[PDB]
Protein backbone atom coordinates (compact mmCIF):
# COMPACT_ATOMS: atom_id res chain seq x y z
CA UNK A 1 0.00 0.00 0.00
CA UNK A 2 1.94 3.06 -1.40
CA UNK A 3 0.87 6.26 -0.31
CA UNK A 4 1.13 10.16 -1.59
CA UNK A 5 3.33 12.10 0.54
CA UNK A 6 2.75 15.87 0.46
CA UNK A 7 5.56 17.68 1.93
CA UNK A 8 5.54 21.71 2.59
CA UNK A 9 4.02 24.55 1.41
CA UNK A 10 2.32 27.80 1.59
CA UNK A 11 -0.74 29.72 3.23
CA UNK A 12 -0.17 33.10 4.69
CA UNK A 13 3.79 31.52 5.17
CA UNK A 14 5.89 28.34 3.91
CA UNK A 15 4.70 25.27 6.22
CA UNK A 16 6.21 22.47 7.66
CA UNK A 17 3.88 19.47 7.06
CA UNK A 18 3.95 16.25 5.97
CA UNK A 19 1.35 14.24 5.38
CA UNK A 20 0.22 11.26 3.30
CA UNK A 21 -2.97 10.01 1.73
CA UNK A 22 -3.80 6.46 0.65
CA UNK A 23 -5.93 6.38 -2.45
CA UNK A 24 -7.01 2.93 -1.61
CA UNK A 25 -8.60 3.87 1.97
CA UNK A 26 -9.16 7.84 1.58
CA UNK A 27 -7.27 8.46 4.71
CA UNK A 28 -4.71 10.96 5.83
CA UNK A 29 -1.62 10.55 8.21
CA UNK A 30 -0.24 13.38 9.77
CA UNK A 31 4.06 12.42 9.65
CA UNK A 32 6.68 14.99 11.30
CA UNK A 33 7.21 18.52 10.30
CA UNK A 34 10.09 19.52 8.27
CA UNK A 35 12.82 20.81 10.43
CA UNK A 36 12.52 23.85 8.23
CA UNK A 37 9.51 25.41 6.60
CA UNK A 38 9.63 25.33 2.58
CA UNK A 39 7.50 26.24 0.04
CA UNK A 40 8.56 26.44 -3.94
CA UNK A 41 10.24 22.92 -2.82
CA UNK A 42 9.88 19.97 -4.92
CA UNK A 43 9.68 15.96 -3.71
CA UNK A 44 11.07 12.57 -5.21
CA UNK A 45 11.78 9.56 -3.70
CA UNK A 46 15.03 6.82 -4.39
CA UNK A 47 15.10 3.48 -2.74
CA UNK A 48 12.36 4.19 -0.57
CA UNK A 49 13.35 7.37 0.91
CA UNK A 50 11.90 10.98 0.83
CA UNK A 51 13.88 13.85 -0.06
CA UNK A 52 12.62 16.91 0.06
CA UNK A 53 14.89 19.55 -2.32
CA UNK A 54 15.04 23.33 -2.34
CA UNK A 55 12.16 25.98 -2.07
CA UNK A 56 12.17 29.01 0.48
CA UNK A 57 10.62 29.93 4.01
CA UNK A 58 8.92 33.63 3.64
CA UNK A 59 8.15 34.05 7.12
CA UNK A 60 7.88 36.74 9.96
CA UNK A 61 11.54 36.58 10.28
CA UNK A 62 11.88 37.36 6.25
CA UNK A 63 12.75 35.38 3.24
CA UNK A 64 15.58 33.00 3.25
CA UNK A 65 15.54 30.32 -0.33
CA UNK A 66 16.56 27.29 0.47
CA UNK A 67 19.42 25.12 -0.64
CA UNK A 68 18.47 21.87 1.90
CA UNK A 69 18.52 18.40 1.02
CA UNK A 70 16.24 16.94 3.41
CA UNK A 71 15.63 13.06 3.93
CA UNK A 72 12.25 11.11 5.50
CA UNK A 73 12.38 8.12 6.08
CA UNK A 74 8.99 6.04 6.51
CA UNK A 75 9.83 3.28 8.59
CA UNK A 76 11.01 6.09 11.50
CA UNK A 77 8.89 8.73 10.86
CA UNK A 78 12.16 11.01 11.29
CA UNK A 79 13.68 13.41 8.89
CA UNK A 80 17.62 13.73 8.32
CA UNK A 81 19.49 16.54 6.56
CA UNK A 82 21.42 15.55 3.60
CA UNK A 83 24.20 17.71 2.05
CA UNK A 84 23.45 21.27 0.79
CA UNK A 85 22.81 21.67 -2.97
CA UNK A 86 25.65 24.00 -4.40
CA UNK A 87 23.27 27.28 -4.38
CA UNK A 88 19.81 27.71 -3.03
CA UNK A 89 17.16 27.33 -5.54
CA UNK A 90 13.72 27.92 -4.85
CA UNK A 91 10.77 27.17 -7.27
CA UNK A 92 13.24 24.19 -8.22
CA UNK A 93 12.45 20.86 -10.59
CA UNK A 94 13.70 17.81 -9.90
CA UNK A 95 14.23 13.99 -11.47
CA UNK A 96 15.49 11.40 -11.09
CA UNK A 97 17.91 8.83 -12.90
CA UNK A 98 19.73 5.48 -11.77
CA UNK A 99 19.49 6.50 -8.57
CA UNK A 100 21.03 10.09 -8.56
CA UNK A 101 18.57 13.17 -7.69
CA UNK A 102 18.86 15.88 -10.52
CA UNK A 103 18.21 19.42 -9.09
CA UNK A 104 16.92 21.92 -12.30
CA UNK A 105 17.11 25.68 -12.27
CA UNK A 106 15.38 27.93 -9.31
CA UNK A 107 16.21 31.35 -8.07
CA UNK A 108 18.06 32.87 -5.47
CA UNK A 109 17.28 36.13 -4.54
CA UNK A 110 16.98 38.13 -7.89
CA UNK A 111 19.41 35.25 -9.94
CA UNK A 112 17.22 33.05 -11.97
CA UNK A 113 19.64 29.77 -12.71
CA UNK A 114 20.05 27.82 -15.55
CA UNK A 115 22.32 25.65 -13.84
CA UNK A 116 21.81 22.08 -12.63
CA UNK A 117 23.37 19.66 -10.26
CA UNK A 118 22.94 15.93 -9.28
CA UNK A 119 23.21 14.07 -5.91
CA UNK A 120 24.24 10.56 -5.36
CA UNK A 121 22.80 9.42 -1.92
CA UNK A 122 25.60 7.12 -1.29
CA UNK A 123 28.28 9.34 -1.30
CA UNK A 124 26.28 12.17 -0.06
CA UNK A 125 27.60 14.67 -2.73
CA UNK A 126 26.19 17.30 -5.71
CA UNK A 127 28.11 17.78 -8.83
CA UNK A 128 27.46 20.07 -11.39
CA UNK A 129 26.07 18.97 -14.43
CA UNK A 130 25.86 20.48 -17.96
CA UNK A 131 23.66 23.93 -17.93
CA UNK A 132 19.92 24.10 -19.17
CA UNK A 133 19.84 26.26 -22.75
CA UNK A 134 17.42 28.55 -20.66
CA UNK A 135 16.93 29.92 -17.30
CA UNK A 136 13.89 28.38 -15.23
CA UNK A 137 12.31 28.82 -12.21
CA UNK A 138 9.02 27.31 -11.43
CA UNK A 139 10.12 24.52 -13.87
CA UNK A 140 8.40 21.62 -14.24
CA UNK A 141 10.28 18.40 -14.65
CA UNK A 142 9.97 14.98 -15.46
CA UNK A 143 12.04 11.74 -16.43
CA UNK A 144 11.18 9.17 -19.00
CA UNK A 145 13.55 6.48 -20.72
CA UNK A 146 16.11 7.80 -18.37
CA UNK A 147 15.66 11.02 -20.45
CA UNK A 148 15.15 14.16 -18.24
CA UNK A 149 12.47 16.89 -19.14
CA UNK A 150 12.45 20.62 -18.38
CA UNK A 151 9.30 22.30 -18.96
CA UNK A 152 8.21 25.94 -19.21
CA UNK A 153 8.77 28.15 -16.00
CA UNK A 154 10.12 31.84 -16.03
CA UNK A 155 13.33 33.06 -17.14
CA UNK A 156 13.55 36.33 -15.57
CA UNK A 157 11.97 38.36 -17.80
CA UNK A 158 9.18 36.21 -19.47
CA UNK A 159 7.19 32.91 -18.18
CA UNK A 160 8.27 30.08 -21.06
CA UNK A 161 5.87 27.78 -23.19
CA UNK A 162 9.65 25.99 -24.11
CA UNK A 163 10.97 22.40 -23.03
CA UNK A 164 14.15 20.84 -23.33
CA UNK A 165 15.37 17.37 -22.76
CA UNK A 166 18.69 16.63 -20.92
CA UNK A 167 20.74 12.85 -22.08
CA UNK A 168 22.69 11.90 -19.47
CA UNK A 169 25.22 9.78 -21.43
CA UNK A 170 26.43 12.87 -23.19
CA UNK A 171 25.60 15.75 -20.42
CA UNK A 172 23.78 17.70 -22.80
CA UNK A 173 20.78 19.63 -23.29
CA UNK A 174 18.37 20.22 -26.66
CA UNK A 175 15.09 22.17 -26.96
CA UNK A 176 12.17 19.92 -28.12
CA UNK A 177 8.74 21.00 -29.36
CA UNK A 178 6.83 24.00 -27.41
CA UNK A 179 3.80 23.69 -25.52
CA UNK A 180 0.77 25.06 -26.33
CA UNK A 181 0.49 27.51 -23.65
CA UNK A 182 2.55 29.49 -21.38
CA UNK A 183 3.01 27.42 -18.16
CA UNK A 184 5.49 28.69 -14.74
CA UNK A 185 4.52 26.74 -11.57
CA UNK A 186 2.36 23.53 -13.58
CA UNK A 187 2.49 20.39 -12.32
CA UNK A 188 4.68 18.22 -14.95
CA UNK A 189 5.00 14.30 -14.60
CA UNK A 190 5.21 11.09 -16.78
CA UNK A 191 2.07 8.37 -17.08
CA UNK A 192 2.51 5.88 -19.50
CA UNK A 193 4.83 7.40 -23.06
CA UNK A 194 4.02 10.91 -21.80
CA UNK A 195 4.92 13.75 -19.87
CA UNK A 196 2.05 15.71 -18.87
CA UNK A 197 2.18 19.40 -18.08
CA UNK A 198 -0.90 20.22 -16.01
CA UNK A 199 -2.13 24.21 -14.98
CA UNK A 200 0.30 27.25 -14.23
CA UNK A 201 0.08 30.44 -14.50
CA UNK A 202 0.55 32.06 -17.95
CA UNK A 203 1.26 35.56 -17.08
CA UNK A 204 -2.26 36.16 -16.40
CA UNK A 205 -4.68 33.73 -15.49
CA UNK A 206 -4.30 30.56 -13.65
CA UNK A 207 -4.70 27.56 -15.75
CA UNK A 208 -7.06 24.15 -15.95
CA UNK A 209 -6.07 23.05 -19.01
CA UNK A 210 -3.83 19.63 -19.15
CA UNK A 211 -1.22 19.39 -22.26
CA UNK A 212 0.44 16.16 -22.49
CA UNK A 213 4.08 15.76 -25.26
CA UNK A 214 3.65 11.95 -26.42
CA UNK A 215 7.61 10.87 -26.80
CA UNK A 216 6.71 8.94 -30.17
CA UNK A 217 5.11 11.67 -32.18
CA UNK A 218 7.20 14.86 -30.62
CA UNK A 219 3.72 16.78 -30.23
CA UNK A 220 2.10 18.36 -27.24
CA UNK A 221 -2.09 17.76 -27.11
CA UNK A 222 -4.95 18.64 -24.89
CA UNK A 223 -6.61 16.24 -22.89
CA UNK A 224 -9.43 16.39 -20.46
CA UNK A 225 -9.06 19.77 -18.19
CA UNK A 226 -9.19 19.85 -14.44
CA UNK A 227 -11.93 21.20 -12.41
CA UNK A 228 -10.01 23.68 -10.85
CA UNK A 229 -7.61 26.04 -12.46
CA UNK A 230 -3.93 25.97 -10.43
CA UNK A 231 -0.89 27.21 -10.09
CA UNK A 232 1.82 26.27 -7.82
CA UNK A 233 0.37 22.20 -7.58
CA UNK A 234 1.58 19.34 -6.63
CA UNK A 235 1.55 16.18 -8.99
CA UNK A 236 2.50 12.92 -8.72
CA UNK A 237 1.60 9.26 -10.20
CA UNK A 238 -0.09 6.76 -7.95
CA UNK A 239 -0.97 3.20 -10.21
CA UNK A 240 -1.79 4.64 -13.45
CA UNK A 241 -3.76 7.73 -12.55
CA UNK A 242 -2.21 11.19 -12.05
CA UNK A 243 -3.18 12.73 -8.45
CA UNK A 244 -2.83 16.83 -8.76
CA UNK A 245 -2.84 18.57 -4.88
CA UNK A 246 -3.45 21.70 -3.92
CA UNK A 247 -2.70 24.98 -5.84
CA UNK A 248 -3.85 28.42 -6.06
CA UNK A 249 -6.84 29.05 -8.50
CA UNK A 250 -6.28 33.34 -8.69
CA UNK A 251 -8.16 33.70 -5.36
CA UNK A 252 -8.23 30.45 -3.00
CA UNK A 253 -5.82 28.36 -1.84
CA UNK A 254 -7.01 24.75 -2.65
CA UNK A 255 -7.51 21.74 -0.72
CA UNK A 256 -8.50 19.63 -3.58
CA UNK A 257 -7.00 16.96 -5.10
CA UNK A 258 -8.28 15.72 -8.29
CA UNK A 259 -7.39 12.62 -9.98
CA UNK A 260 -7.02 11.91 -14.01
CA UNK A 261 -7.45 7.85 -15.33
CA UNK A 262 -6.41 8.28 -18.82
CA UNK A 263 -8.39 5.18 -19.55
CA UNK A 264 -11.14 7.54 -19.63
CA UNK A 265 -9.56 11.07 -20.03
CA UNK A 266 -11.54 12.23 -17.58
CA UNK A 267 -10.74 14.20 -13.69
CA UNK A 268 -12.56 13.21 -10.67
CA UNK A 269 -12.02 15.10 -7.06
CA UNK A 270 -10.73 12.47 -5.12
CA UNK A 271 -10.05 13.69 -1.66
CA UNK A 272 -9.20 17.19 0.30
CA UNK A 273 -6.45 18.10 1.97
CA UNK A 274 -6.57 18.46 5.98
CA UNK A 275 -6.28 22.68 4.61
CA UNK A 276 -5.74 24.27 1.77
CA UNK A 277 -2.37 25.14 0.29
CA UNK A 278 0.33 25.64 -3.05
CA UNK A 279 4.08 25.24 -3.42
CA UNK A 280 4.01 21.45 -2.11
CA UNK A 281 6.65 18.95 -2.66
CA UNK A 282 4.68 15.30 -3.46
CA UNK A 283 5.73 11.54 -4.19
CA UNK A 284 5.11 8.52 -4.05
CA UNK A 285 6.61 5.61 -1.81
CA UNK B 1 3.75 34.92 -8.05
CA UNK B 2 3.20 35.87 -4.52
CA UNK B 3 1.39 32.72 -3.78
CA UNK B 4 4.24 30.27 -3.16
Amino acid sequence: GRLIYTAGGYFRQSLSYLEAYNPSDGTWLRLADLQVPRSGLAGCVVGGLLYAVGGRNNSPDGNTDSSALDCYNPMTNQWSPCAPMSVPRNRIGVGVIDGHIYAVGGSHGCIHHNSVERYEPERDEWHLVAPMLTRRIGVGVAVLNRLLYAVGGFDGTNRLNSAECYYPERNEWRMITAMNTIRSGAGVCVLHNCIYAAGGYDGQDQLNSVERYDVETETWTFVAPMKHRRSALGITVHQGRIYVLGGYDGHTFLDSVECYDPDTDTWSEVTRMTSGRSGVGVAVT
Amino acid sequence: EWWW
